[PDB]
């Protein structure tokens, strides 16, 4: 009972909850994972009209 | 990594074969007896 | 029968079919209902399962005695041979719909001369529909009829490339920021999700935001709106959304403040997406189980004031006849939805013990299983040791 | 929340004597209808009082459609009521207790307008209203003939437990 | 009893399904369905007739989805003088036209690119969505045949890199090169087995098999594109000597020939050992179970092939297996 | 966009659900009563 | 009563046909026959048998002809320890020769000519009388199959040019692009039907047809000979997008490939929509019938595909036919 009281209540706090818990508190208060991201750039292009 | 709540039935096992191996030596619970009302009512405090 | 007080005349009812009287010998009848026994192999226990019920058959006997029988027996063949079944008056199980299946007449001339005998076998027949079934649904909403309504307001009155020139800027600074609302919601929704699918939807949305002339086209700003909502819904299942819509439908009450067409310009950004994120908070609705009855029906109430209001928006002063009508028309189907799921999707009732007891007994008195007592946890308010003394649970319907 | 959560409510009722009686040689007899509530300004209400016994009474006081003679009827009066053709539970209003006819001594015909009583009021228990109706009927002479309709209901709030057969639908109205 | 089967088609319920059966098979790209329905005809009375040639249809079975067409793929109205008239109705899954439809790539050859970038731009001519779990393959070549079916060549380039193609129960097309992991029932005789049949062929098993294939990349020729590109794997549970040998369509190389390789022992391994079960009442294929059967000695952990949802009138519900390990 | 004159089934069931959620707050329409005679001259009205 | 079914063998009449069935198809080269007969002998007696391996068979229909054999095409001998002893024939038409023997073609390769030119030279090594009634079509590269079957060739040829190749009722070969167009009956439901069984079907139709294919001319050579001869042609009855794809096997020219493609629409269109129907009582295939089923509404005209006439000792003399639209 000791150790389930304890366990309940490290599984609340940011530096010792679940990876998928953690996502879920931090999505409570404006905080996101960064996605993937797509490399970007120009390109000049020439043909007859 | 995750430990959530136990279901009832897999939490009254539990209780069972706790009890019978260490205190009743492998015994098995025959209903009805004084055991088996310690039983449940141990597996009662358990889940409230 | 018990006593000599008996007439059989006032027990039994006359017979009859398709109205023609005749008179009755017998009364038979067979009903029954179909099951699937199985036995297991090398095991010592079986199984059952029922279903359905097993189509009943009657069988009557007619006598005829007056003079001239031949005539009413050969007569009444013909009513026999008719086609589509008819009412029968059964001697015992009263008015009954059947179809005669055969019969057989009995008679002589040197034997027994007077009298015919005629054997008949009925079956019930009920009468169905040709269209191979058409029961209505109501399990679900309609979300096209609403999308599509609201996309014909939209077009109408939205189009940036006609309002007065020094408005057009911040006509298009509103439908950027009202995608933008879109895109922060979806990327809460999702924080978990890890597929390749989320890569793309962020770069699409990243994209569309940074163009800039993608926005005067009134065909390209609808379809961006209504699309960010359909990924939007499918981010997540059940209560996830409500707070996510919640806050969407917050951002789109507010009125424009410019002047003459421009405002409408402008209004139409604010009215289509408030529509739009109703009907898709209602859908939201319909994927949870109702707490309570007097819960659901407030989850009903918060809803038909958003849709009320809108309604009198688009006919302040028959700014959009057309949409009004759609907006009534959806207001009272998403009612025959959402009050049907508050009184009987569990079906609750109220009980009333002698005193509080614990939910384990509770839940073994009423349904007969204590594993059930996880369901009044949601339900009833108190400590698990001092539920009552009344207590909402399901209906029992052995 | 506050434990009263069934919202539903309950509509116009009839009532008997809601007129008065209507009195006669022979003897006195009901009229029922509708009932009207005053307040202490005006402000009249109608009563809405004993749902099933308000029900029970439109049943026995409606003609049901007429069974097919052979001869035909006038279309003016061959019974029944245009709204049921779009009610989906299968069945017809109205009752057919005045359809019978005299047959066999007197004896048989009570005997037979018993009969249709009991077929009629038997459509409570499919609407769910009640869990029970039977009707006593006596043949004490010439011309008394008493009748008595026993309907058993029920009360809002579950109290019983293990119930041979079902709690009754739409018992909201508690009778 | 609470519908344990519950059948729709375009939002209205059938309410009168006089018969029904399911089926969901790893070994193919498309599941199935049959429904059997009483229609009825009044002469000189006006019929209602829907005759619907195409519409979504679903299935869920105990208040759980179980298959999604994309339905009234076939209509055929049977009729009797005696007996009866009735009518009966066919489904397949979303990928259906895949299965029917001859390939219109924009040019028909790709120059570089992986298998998962081609499965995309096959597929989705037809908008059918896919779920893709397993290892990306880089392809130097890759050249669609002119007109081949969709079904030929996404099976045809799946079975050199031991890729499962195969339908889900939402409406999707999931490539996996495993279980899908969902540990199921532990399917004990003399609980709930209605009946099986084991087997053990050996004319479907071969202790060795060898591949052969050239390579296609930008420069690679002479004895290193030839006669280099040479493997052979074996099975080792066979006792007997039963050699095999197989050619390459493809590109070969060192990494694939192997997968190639294993592919077909999991195929001939999975073909000598079916079983059947059934198991009366009426979750998923690819799913975990255990098995006892002393009479044969089974005790080995299975992998649900197929699976099949069958009923009838006469209130006989069952269900079958084709567990292999 | 067109909106045209509704079936009779499909019009009168909008009446009774509207009836019954706003007047009686969700309750059924038992047939019958008083109720099931108020919404059926409802309906009528409507189709004239 | 008057004989409504009477045969023919050799000039001699079958007396003893215990049994008999006749049938004939359009989508084939020939019809076929099967008369039961029985036998009888007396053991240490004289017994006379014909069992002649050849010889015309004749079948009259109520006193009209209805099929030429040539006969005797195959003959076996049943026999059994208790129900009893028998003999059954079989036959089938005039081409009985064509559709298994294989080409004698005097060189093997034409220059320039044309199909009906082509089909009178080949098939007149066995005299078999040619019914010709369609459009001839020029061809200027035509070289048969060495050894290839005359059913395959004359199948190919006339698939390409859009012919329907079929037999008579008298002997002859009859090449037509449409219905002899006598007008039969009006089969209605409910005065002479027993059975219909109608069905439709979406896995054998499509929506878009494609062909291509090169060009062999002499002045023809290169780019407009290799990419240019490509058409498309559309049903516009199937209302998804199902496209398939086709290669033609010939001298391409675009009015040929719409007629190849043309082909295909009227052979898928009549797969989707086929029909079973039966007609107690016992005139030709192709002709063009009224039908009437309200239970699904068919209010059609329609042409029949297949006719078979059979009978039995024992309650059984029936027809059945196979339309289609």
């Amino acid at each position: 009972f000791f150790a389930f009281a304890e366990q309940m209540w490290r599984e609340q706090d940011p530096r010792y909850a679940c990876c998928e818990n953690l996502v879920k508190m931090a999505a409570r208060r404006g905080v996101y994972p960064k996605p993937a991201q797509f490399a970007q750039g120009y390109v000049r292009m020439t043909g007859v009209p | 990594c995750t430990i959530q709540r136990p279901e009832p039935q897999a939490l009254r096992d539990k209780i069972a074969t706790r009890f019978s191996t260490n205190v009743l030596g492998g015994a098995e619970i025959i209903p009805e007896s004084n055991e088996f009302y310690v039983v449940t009512l141990e597996y009662a405090m358990q889940e409230e | 029968m018990a006593g000599p007080c008996y007439n059989p005349n006032e027990h039994y009812l006359p017979a009859s079919f398709k109205g023609v009287p005749f008179d009755a010998d017998s009364s038979d009848s067979e009903h029954g209902r179909n099951g699937a026994e199985a036995e297991f192999v090398f095991g010592e226990r079986t199984g059952y399962a029922d279903l359905g019920i097993k189509i009943r058959s009657y069988s009557i006997r007619a006598r005829f005695q007056t003079n001239d029988h031949v005539a009413l027996s050969n007569a009444f063949i013909a009513v026999l041979e008719s086609t589509g079944p008819g009412l029968l008056v059964h001697p015992t199980r009263g008015p009954v719909m059947a179809a005669c299946r055969s019969a057989r007449v009995t008679d002589s001339k040197v034997d027994a001369a007077g009298v015919t005998y005629i054997d008949i076998d009925f079956v019930e027949a009920n009468d169905t529909v040709t269209g191979f079934g058409l029961v209505g649904s109501l399990i679900a909403l309609a979300l096209s009829p609403i999308i599509t309504a609201t996309e014909e307001s939209f077009k109408r009155y939205y189009s940036p490339e006609n309002v007065r020139y020094y408005n057009s800027e911040t006509v298009i600074a509103t439908m950027a920021e009202a995608v933008q609302q879109v895109q922060t919601g979806y990327l809460a929704l999702s924080g978990n999700d890890t597929s390749q699918e989320k890569w793309t939807i962020v770069r699409d949305f990243r994209n569309v935001l940074i163009d800039e002339f993608t926005f005067f086209d009134p065909a390209n700003s609808w379809n961006v709106l209504r699309n960010g909502f359909s990924y939007l819904d499918s981010a997540a299942v059940g209560q996830d959304k409500f707070t996510i819509l919640r806050n969407i439908i917050n951002w789109s009450s507010s009125h424009s403040e410019l002047d003459g067409e421009s405002a409408d310009a402008q209004n139409a950004i604010f009215s289509a997406v408030r529509v739009l994120a109703t009907a898709y908070l209602s859908k939201a609705y319909m994927e949870t189980v109702a707490s309570t009855v007097n819960e659901g029906l407030a989850q009903y109430d918060q809803i038909a004031a958003i849709l009320e209001q809108e309604a009198q928006i688009a006919q302040e002063d028959c700014h959009d006849n057309e949409f009004f009508l759609s907006i009534r028309e959806f207001s009272v189907s998403v009612a025959r939805v959402m009050v049907n799921r508050a009184y009987n999707s569990p079906a609750l009732i109220v009980y009333s013990f002698p005193g509080t007891m614990h939910s384990l007994v509770v839940a073994w008195e009423i349904f007969g299983d204590a594993k059930r007592s996880r369901e009044l946890e949601g339900r009833n308010t108190g400590a698990p040791w001092a539920i009552g003394p009344k207590v909402i649970a399901e209906r029992v319907r052995a | 929340n506050f434990e009263t959560a069934d919202r539903r409510k309950r509509f116009w009722t009839t009532q008997v004597a809601a007129c008065g009686q209507s009195s006669d040689d022979c003897g006195d007899c009901a009229r029922p209808g509708l009932q009207l509530l005053c307040n202490g300004e005006g402000r009249i209400t109608i009563a809405t009082d004993n749902y099933v016994a308000g029900l029970a009474l439109n049943i026995l006081l409606t003609d049901a459609s007429k069974a097919d003679t052979g001869c035909g009827w006038t279309p003016g009066n061959r019974g029944g009521f245009w709204g049921d053709s779009f009610r989906s539970d299968n069945m017809r209003s109205g009752s057919k207790i005045r359809q019978v006819t005299a047959r066999g001594s007197m004896r048989e015909t009570v005997a037979l307008i018993r009969a249709y009583a009991i077929d009629d009021l038997k459509k409570l228990v499919a609407y769910g209203v009640a869990k029970s109706v039977d009707v006593d009927l006596t043949y004490q002479g010439s011309n008394k003939i008493d009748m008595t309709i026993m309907i058993q209901g029920v009360d809002g709030n579950e109290s019983r437990v293990g119930l041979t057969g079902e709690r009754i639908a739409n018992a909201w109205v508690w009778s | 009893m609470i519908k344990p089967m519950r059948i729709f088609i375009g939002g209205e319920e059938l309410e009168t399904y006089t018969s029904a059966r399911l089926q969901r098979t790893k070994k193919q790209l498309t599941g199935s369905l049959t429904v059997e329905i009483f229609l009825n005809y009044v002469p000189s009375k006006p019929v209602i007739v829907n005759a619907v040639r195409g519409k979504e249809i679903l299935v869920y079975v105990m208040g759980e989805l179980a298959f999604t067409g994309e339905g009234g793929s076939d209509v055929t109205v049977n009729f009797a003088k005696g007996q009866g008239y009735s009518v009966t109705l066919t489904a397949r899954g979303r990928t259906k036209y895949l299965v029917d439809s001859s390939h219109s790539h924009p040019t028909g050859s790709f120059k570089d690119t992986s298998d998962r970038k081609v499965i995309e731009a096959l597929v989705k001519e037809h908008k059918v969505v896919l779920d893709w779990q397993g290892t990306e393959v880089k392809e130097p070549k890759i050249t669609l045949r002119d007109g081949n079916r969709i079904f030929n060549e996404i099976f045809e380039r799946c079975n050199q890199n031991c890729h499962f193609a195969y339908e889900t129960r939402d409406g999707k097309l999931l490539v996996t090169d495993g279980t899908t992991g969902v540990v199921g029932e532990d399917i004990v005789l003399g609980q709930n087995i209605l009946d099986f049949s084991a087997e053990q062929s050996e004319d479907r098993a071969n202790s060795e098999i060898t591949v052969k294939g050239h390579r296609v990349a930008k420069d690679v020729w002479g004895k290193n594109a030839i006669v280099q590109p040479v493997q052979s794997v074996a099975d080792s549970w066979v006792g007997a000597n039963i050699p095999l040998t197989i050619q390459h369509y493809g590109d070969a190389t060192n990494e694939s020939l192997q997968r190639r390789a294993k592919f077909e022992a999991d195929r001939r391994a999975a073909e000598s050992k079916s079983v059947n079960v059934t198991v009366f009442h009426v979750w998923d294929i690819g799913n975990i179970h255990y098995v006892e059967i002393p009479p044969e000695g089974i005790f080995d952990v299975m992998e649900c092939v197929s699976l099949t949802y069958s009923v009838d009138a006469k209130s006989t519900l069952e269900t079958q297996l084709e567990l292999a390990p």
